[PDB]
RNA sequence: GAGACUUGGGCAAUGUGACUGCUGAUCAGCAGUCACAUUGCCCAAGUCUCUU
RNA sequence: GAGACUUGGGCAAUGUGACUGCUGAUCAGCAGUCACAUUGCCCAAGUCUCUU
């Protein structure tokens, strides 16, 4: 700070003597004793930085008050180089640990704090006492009796009596109290307390120059008459006041705890009854003392404080009494002002009239005060005025201030110069008069006085000690001096020169006053006489003095680790420990004390304790010990009480309840009450409640295997069985045009290909199939045709036909495949059927007996064609051909026959005036010598498509394929012919797309049967059912009363349960990646919404003794995707999900064909070779035809090849390469991510809720062991699930309701739901700030469930009423409709803001300004001028109130009716353009990107500035608001308006 | 009593 | 009345602890959804090869 | 009917940004209710030694 810190003429020898032994300094205030304390710290600053465990030390600075603690903290920070710890209670100290304390000790070389904080620090032995080099004691004159200074000083004896810290005593006045006679008897008490000699400066005369900084002011006194005359109105009001006292004694407030006198004498009225008595007593005291005009302001103070107490009252009984008291104080004010106005008829000069009425109605004492002030100041300069005025009581200060403002305003000579102020002690009275409690004035009155803003200071005894103030020029002690120390220090507050000390005394009591002042003068002169007359000797060897001084009280207790309990500290710790018990409705959390009667003393301890009092301690009804403990015989009631408390503490600790710190023990966890019964199935998967994964996409993508459907396993027919054949119908939808002639006619042909099964198949609905010409509808025969394998060779021929079909006619084959007859996974056969006897179709054995080996296309020479017979025209009609001269082996379909055309053909568009013979000689004449059969026959042919996955909807477009296409004609003898009919070929192309829907349709049928069996639906429409065909999910982007909701209409009725269509389940199976016309994503949103509603309701019903915070933080993990994944894995469903895109050419394994069995064995049973063999090794297994179509396994050469494939992978750069991505389909494994699986879980939920209603859906949710059943009763409906308690219902009867519901029918006139129980309504309208929350609760638990209710109702309504909207807009629409702001607009439009009950400062006017904004804006939904804060409470009020409406009838239809009546305009305005978030809208711009600055705290508001390149200009705009999230929206609001250019 | 009794304006700040 | 001491109401000042309420900032979790940079699939317009 | 090829359009699987609806923890500021503890003070009553 400065180098002028050189010590005064005394402090050097002061600290020199302090070094030798303990000392106490007595120097007057303002003489820098804090500085000499810092000097002592400097002298004892040798061993500070070293740690205690290494022998280091620190220091301790003791304090008295938190304000003085801060003052000394600043004083030590300004001129020290060490580190100081500012330790104050009600924060940190009660929550710190030994590690934190030790670490602070390591850094802090010295500490400061109040006395009890250090007491708890040392007695609990955070650090050893010897760790402190010195102890600094302020206000050491308090170090007597049971004050904490003496208690701490007691610890020195019991501690290690070697290398003790030094103690220094500082006090402006050495003695506190009136036992000033024989002050030598008082000094030695404090001397032996610290066992150090008192020291005072010897050269007082020479250092009186420095003492001029604390100059003695002149002492004058003012004498006023004290005539006993009182007015009539005082007697008029006194009788009524005592009448009110009686009436209050007759009040009927609720029960109140035990309250009686200090020595446990007769009972005393409860605090809420006696506080008003005390207040009125003090008001009457002020009125009698200071005058009527004083009471004229005191009564306003009573009004303004009773209003606060009424506002802060919780029970309704208190409010009526406080309102009666307020009306009484209003009457008192009225009559006081009536007296004022009955006076003041003399003059019309309002200023002079006010001054003269103040002079008149003032009591003579206050009149003398006023005119003494007037003559002392006399319109001098404001800077010349700086003083303290001390009165006795706090309300005295307030009333004196209130009258002084009016007196000063009534005098122009003092108007511009006096600025009064007042402050008081701990009982913090409001510093305002005309306003309710809304003030926030951080700068306390001491700082205001230090700034010079105020010049005259009114204060109680709060300012007499400790607080450092400017050296004021005057001191006026309005109230009589009563104590020696206070007089000494008050005369010390006129610290400057030429100061004046004014005392106001009564005329008739002036003689005793001067006598008392003279006695005080003699005492103050005699205080130094003991030290001046003291015999020069040390203060050390008399340890017996200290021993006797501290052994008088009750002996303490100690144990291991040095923890010591102070017997004088037992009451606090007992009350704290007994306050941790779970209280009843009115259970008492305090011990009950009952002094034993006179002759019970011998009943327990004997006749030896007749005069020694004994008291029993009664534990609470929920204590660890329900018994009682009795006190030791002690000579007084208070010592008996403390002894009983100490013994109770000792027994409680010896029973192990209290820890070594003696602090009450705590609680560990609460959420784990349910985290064991709901999340127990994770452990078998390696997961737990507290385990989470956030790296490497672990627990996000998992490899799964698939199982064939239950109706395809072991389906391969054998000899001597009734085989079943289901034919396939392909119905053409596209019209018959020139382009669609073949695809129509040859697809309507009777010939079909069918499936032979050993099992049964259900009725599978028609599904669409999109091909190039258009869409095809496929249905399977309902009734199979029973056939029997009557020979092994017939089965062999059928199986060879199946294999060669898949090998050639579709080319869906791989070299390493083997014709399968052993494995039963998805194994079956496909066989054509033809008319053999009547309409029924038998086996077309002609085909299978011919096409064992498909006709191999080969070139024919002229000699061969010369020997080749002439083909008939019928030999090609409907057959399949291909050209052998060309390198192309592609099959070619015969379209039109030529019986009327010759090879020297006619003209064409391209080869005009040319024949086909000339064209073929010109083009391919190289490999044709001549056409030997050059007559009477060519063929008109058309090629056929190669695409197989006929799933995409738009691939079959024809708008641009409508253009002209060439007509192609070929010569027969140059094109090789197949006897196969293209009729069957065209249908056989579509096969894999049929099979990969049959697969998942059978899976969906199995799941449908399971979920109709578990929910016991086996009714009529579920056995003789007919399944509606496949629907199209158009929204997959691939091209007044209410209408009752269809989602819930199937809950109270059974006729409306629509049968669960198999198409819905198939949609629930197929993921997005499969890319079919239908998907699960639309049902996803509804399923998730129902899951949320059900989980919230279930948790809020089972745990009605929990808060919504724990409910949310548990239902988070219950509904989390991690939970759904493991749940559905437990359900073992993933074997029946459709994800992959159906790549048939590479991954779709043929049904009756698989790679060799030995390969399966030694590659699937071996973990070491699990995924080491890559597809490059697999493709090299080009086995023999007999090695792959009959034998069924690999040869030795192929054996070595595929056993060395993995080794070659391990000796090349292929080592470590992934061989699982779409190259592990051989074993049937599939890799699926978690999102898909969870989405299918609640997609099944959505299907079930849509078709079967809410009730059946919630019943099914039980099956997934997520909603655990209750032991008392397994589970009930989603409705009538009885929930409620002390947080969902008001805890008051019907009589108290109207006192909290001023208006109810006016809310009814708009809501429309007559409540049969208003408790829900009251609990919904009760804000947390409202005082009843401590006993009744808040609307939080209700908003939590109303949120889910409104969410699900809105989600269901938008789902059902809009059939072709993707979730991209569905969630946007519901979020816009559940956004908080539009909820506030709904609240204000329907005028629910009137009834909402809350009490907070900013909330008082935020609602009013928002409703004014809406009314001016015409109820315009923002979904905005001057960034007005939205009152987020109103939306939460609706959220809780919807739930309150629901619970009153437990029906959802009524809630939906009310919600629709509420939202009718909104659901017709939002559906048009679905307004989105404005920040989102701004970020949606292509190039006008935003960038937002940092938060700015430049004032009470916050703001952020943004930049956007509008018209490629680097513009900058800014927005203001209360919070960052408010300005950011408004900043965007301005910016988007700027884009209006 | 109808009204208080007024006090004399002049006095002395007598030393104590 | 002095001294010793007690009781009851009252005054001023000091401090601990419990409880909930409001606001602002920071950190992280849950469910739904959207915009910008990577592969695959299907089209618009146009060029070449191949097929009459 | 296919391939090659360009420009553009549309849809689905990775990395950033941001919105909605529940919330939690920490820090800070402000405010309420209640209990208890210590020093000193006057007022009224009472007991004893004691002066009268
Ligand atoms: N030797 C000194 N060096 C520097 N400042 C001093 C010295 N002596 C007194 N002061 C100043 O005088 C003021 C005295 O006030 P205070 O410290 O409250 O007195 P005390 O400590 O005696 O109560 C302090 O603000 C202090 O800064
Ligand atoms: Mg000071
Ligand atoms: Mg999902
Ligand atoms: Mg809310």
């Amino acid at each position: 700070e400065d180098v002028e810190i050189k010590p005064r003429g005394y402090q050097l020898r002061l600290v020199d003597h302090l070094t030798k032994s303990n000392g106490i300094v007595y120097l007057p205030t303002g003489s820098g004793k804090t500085f000499v304390a810092i000097l002592v710290l400097k002298r004892f600053s040798q061993d500070f930085d070293k740690p205690i465990e290494s022998g280091g030390k620190r220091a301790l600075f003791m304090c008295n008050t938190v304000e003085l603690a801060r003052q000394q903290a600043m004083a030590v920070r300004r001129c020290t180089n060490f580190k100081v710890g500012f330790y104050v209670g009600e924060q940190g100290v009660d929550d710190w640990t030994r590690g934190m304390w030790s670490d602070e000790i390591k850094k802090n070389q010295v500490l400061v704090g109040t006395a009890q904080v250090f007491l708890d620090m040392v007695t609990q032995t955070y650090v050893a006492l010897s760790s402190l080099s010195v102890v600094i004691i302020d206000e050491c004159h308090h170090g007597t009796g049971h004050h904490p200074f003496r208690e701490f000083m007691r610890l020195f004896t019991i501690a290690n009596q070697t290398k003790l810290p030094r103690v220094v005593g500082l006090t402006g006045v050495l003695i506190k109290g009136n036992e000033i006679t024989n002050v030598a008897t008082k000094l030695k008490e404090l001397e032996i307390t610290y066992r150090g000699n008192i020291i005072t400066v010897s050269d007082t005369k020479e250092m009186e120059n420095v003492m001029l900084y604390a100059t003695k002011p002149t002492e004058v006194m003012v004498s006023f008459p004290h005539q006993e005359q009182v007015l009539t109105v005082t007697r008029l009001i006194s009788a009524e006041i005592e009448k009110f006292y009686v009436s209050l004694d007759l009040m009927n407030i609720g029960v109140q705890p035990i309250r009686r006198s200090k020595s446990l004498q007769c009972l005393r009225d409860p605090s809420k009854k006696s506080f008003v008595k005390q207040l009125f007593n003090d008001f009457l005291y002020q009125m009698k003392e200071y005058g009527i005009y004083a009471a004229s302001i005191a009564i306003i103070s009573l009004i303004v404080e009773f209003d606060i107490k009424r506002r802060q009252a919780e029970t309704l009984s208190v409010k009526l009494m406080h309102r009666t008291a307020l009306t009484l104080c209003e009457k008192i004010r009225h009559l006081l002002v009536q007296k004022l106005q009955d006076m003041t008829y003399d003059d019309d000069d309002d200023n002079v009239n006010t001054e003269e009425v103040i002079m008149n109605f003032s009591t003579p004492k206050v009149q003398r005060f006023l005119m003494s002030l007037k003559v002392s100041f006399a319109d001098k300069d404001p800077k010349d005025i700086c003083c303290l005025v001390f009165v006795e009581r706090r309300y005295t200060c307030k009333c004196i201030y209130g009258l002084l403002l009016n007196y000063i305003q009534s005098t122009p000579e003092l108007r511009n110069v006096l600025t009064p102020q007042f402050m008081v002690g701990r009982n913090n009275i409001s510093p305002d008069f005309e306003s309710v409690l809304e003030r926030k004035w951080q700068k306390s009155a001491i700082q205001q006085f230090r700034d010079g803003n105020a010049n005259l200071m009114i204060c109680s005894s709060v300012l007499e000690e400790g607080i450092d103030v400017q050296a004021c020029n005057h001191v006026f002690i309005l109230d009589p001096v009563k104590t020696f120390n206070m007089y000494v220090q008050s005369k010390g507050r006129a610290r400057t020169t030429e100061a004046k000390f004014v005392l106001f005394t009564a005329d008739k009591e002036r003689e005793k006053t001067i006598q008392q002042i003279y006695q005080y003068r003699k005492a103050h002169n005699d205080i130094a006489e003991y030290l001046k007359d003291r015999v020069l000797e040390k203060t050390e060897p008399e340890l017996y003095e200290i021993k006797g001084h501290f052994q008088d009280d009750i002996d303490p207790f100690t144990n291991e680790n040095g923890a010591v309990l102070l017997p004088n500290n037992a009451l606090a710790i007992l009350h704290r420990y007994c306050q941790t018990i779970p209280t009843d409705a009115f259970g008492f959390v305090i011990p009950w004390f009952h002094v034993l009667q006179e002759d019970e003393r011998d009943r327990i301890f004997g006749v030896s304790a007749k005069g020694k009092h004994v008291i029993s301690i009664n534990m609470p009804v929920n204590c660890m010990l329900r018994d009682t403990i009795y006190s030791d015989p002690m000579d007084n009631v208070k010592t008996a009480k403390i002894s009983a408390a100490f013994k109770a503490c000792k027994v409680l600790y010896s029973l192990g309840e209290l820890n070594e710190r003696f602090v009450p023990k705590t609680l560990k966890e609460r959420v784990a009450s349910i985290a064991d019964v709901h999340f127990e199935h994770w452990n078998k998967y390696g997961d737990s409640v507290t385990a989470t994964v956030n790296k490497a996409d672990k627990s996000k993508d998992r490899t799964y295997k698939t199982e064939c459907p239950l109706e395809f396993y072991d389906a391969l027919p054998r000899v001597g069985e009734i085989c079943y054949a289901y034919e396939i119908f392909l119905e053409p939808q596209f019209e018959s045009c020139e382009y669609t002639e073949h695809m129509y006619l040859n697809l309507q042909t009777p010939r079909n290909y069918a499936i032979l099964l050993r099992n049964k198949l259900p009725r599978l609905a028609e599904m669409p199939l999109f091909s190039n010409q258009g869409k095809l509808h496929v249905r399977v025969a309902n009734a199979p045709l029973e056939v029997i394998i009557q020979n092994s060779e017939q089965l062999e021929l059928l199986h060879q036909f199946h294999g060669m079909v898949f090998r050639d006619i579709l080319k869906i084959w791989h070299p390493f495949f083997v014709l399968d007859r052993r494995s039963k996974e998805n194994s079956y056969l496909v066989v054509p059927l033809i008319l053999g006897a009547g309409e029924q179709k038998c086996f077309d054995w002609e085909l299978m007996t011919n096409f064992r080996r498909l006709p191999q296309s080969h070139g024919s020479n002229v000699q061969q064609r010369e020997q080749q017979p002439a083909p008939r025209p019928e030999d090609f009609e409907g057959k399949i051909v291909t050209q052998w001269y060309a390198n192309y082996d592609k099959p070619m379909l015969v379209t039109k026959v030529h019986r009327e055309l010759t090879p020297l053909s006619y003209m064409e568009k391209n080869q005009q005036d040319k024949t086909y013979y000339e064209f073929t000689m010109s083009k391919y004449g190289n490999r044709i010598g001549d056409v030997v059969h050059k007559d009477k026959f060519m063929i008109e042919v058309r090629d056929l498509t190669e695409q197989l996955t006929f799933y995409v909807h738009n691939r079959g477009k024809f708008n641009a394929k409508s253009k002209a296409k060439m007509k192609v004609i070929l010569i027969p003898e140059l094109c090789f012919n197949f006897n196969f009919p293209g009729d069957l070929w065209l249908k056989l192309i579509f096969l894999p797309s049929i099979l990969n829907r049959m697969y998942f349709l059978l899976h969906a049928e199995a799941l449908r049967k399971r979920f109709n069996t578990y929910l016991n639906l086996h009714l009529l429409p579920f056995n003789g059912t007919d399944y509606m065909p496949r629907p199209l999910e158009i929204d997959y982007s691939l091209k007044g009363k209410v209408k009752p909701l269809l989602i819930l209409q199937k809950t109270v009725s059974k006729e409306h349960i629509t049968p669960a269509e198999q198409g819905e389940f198939l949609a629930a199976i197929t993921a997005s990646s499969a890319a079919d016309v239908f998907d699960m994503e639309r049902l996803e949103i509804l399923g998730n919404s129902f899951l949320k509603l059900s989980a919230t309701l279930y948790l809020a019903s089972k745990y009605s003794d929990w808060n919504e915070g724990t409910l949310t933080e548990v239902k988070s993990k219950l509904v989390s995707n991690r939970n759904l994944l493991f749940c559905l894995i437990d359900a073992d469903i993933p074997k029946t999900l459709n994800t992959i895109q159906f790549t048939p050419r590479y991954t779709w394994l043929p049904p009756g064909i698989s790679l060799p069995h030995n390969v399966l064995a030694l590659w699937r049973e071996n973990p070491e070779f699990a995924k080491i063999i890559g597809p490059h090794n697999l493709r090299d297994l080009a086995l023999g035809d007999e090695e792959s179509l009959v034998k069924g396994n690999c040869s030795d050469i192929n054996y070595n090849r595929f056993v060395e494939g993995c080794r070659a992978n391990g000796q090349s750069f292929y080592a470590g390469a992934d061989f699982s991505s779409e190259v592990n389909f051989c074993v049937g494994l599939v890799t699926i991510p978690n999102k898909v699986i969870a989405d299918t879980l609640e997609a099944l939920l959505g299907v079930i809720v849509k078709n079967y209603g809410l009730q059946h859906a919630f019943k099914m949710l039980e099956y997934f062991k997520i909603c655990r059943a209750d032991i008392d009763k397994p589970l009930t409906q989603l409705l009538n699930l009885e929930l409620g308690g002390k947080k969902m219902r008001a805890n008051v009867n019907t009589t108290e309701i109207d006192g909290f519901l001023i208006n109810h029918y006016y809310l009814e006139k708009n809501l429309g739901y007559t409540f049969k129980d208003r408790r829900y309504l009251l609990q919904a309208l009760t804000h947390p700030s409202y005082p009843t929350n401590r006993i009744t609760g808040s609307y939080q638990e209700l908003e939590f469930i109303g949120n889910a209710i409104l969410d699900f109702l809105i989600s269901a309504y938008i789902f059902e009423n809009n059939t072709k909207m993707n979730p991209g807009a569905l969630t946007d629409l519901r979020s816009a409709l559940v956004n908080n702001t539009t909820l506030a607009c709904i609240c204000v439009r329907h005028r629910l803001h009137f009834f909402i009950l809350a009490e907070n400062a900013k909330l008082s006017e935020i609602i009013s300004k928002f409703v004014n904004f809406q009314e001016s804006q015409g109820h315009r939904v923002t979904n905005m001028s001057t960034n007005v804060d939205v009152p987020k409470a109103l939306g939460d009020v609706l959220e809780a109130l919807i739930a309150a409406v629901y619970l009153d009838c437990r029906d959802l239809q009524r809630t939906w009716e009310v919600i629709f009546n509420l939202f009718e305009p909104e659901l017709q305005e939002f559906t048009r353009k679905v307004p989105i978030n404005h920040i989102r809208q701004l970020v949606e711009h292509k190039h006008a990107k935003p960038v937002f600055s940092s938060p700015i705290v430049e004032g009470e508001t916050v703001m952020v500035s943004c930049q956007f390149t509008c018209m490629e200009k680097t513009i900058k705009v800014y927005g203001f608001g209360s919070n960052k999230d408010q300005a950011k929206l408004s900043a965007a609001k301005h910016a988007l308006q700027q884009l209006s250019k | 009593i109808d009204r208080y009794e007024q006090v004399s304006k002049d006095f002395e700040f007598i030393k104590i």
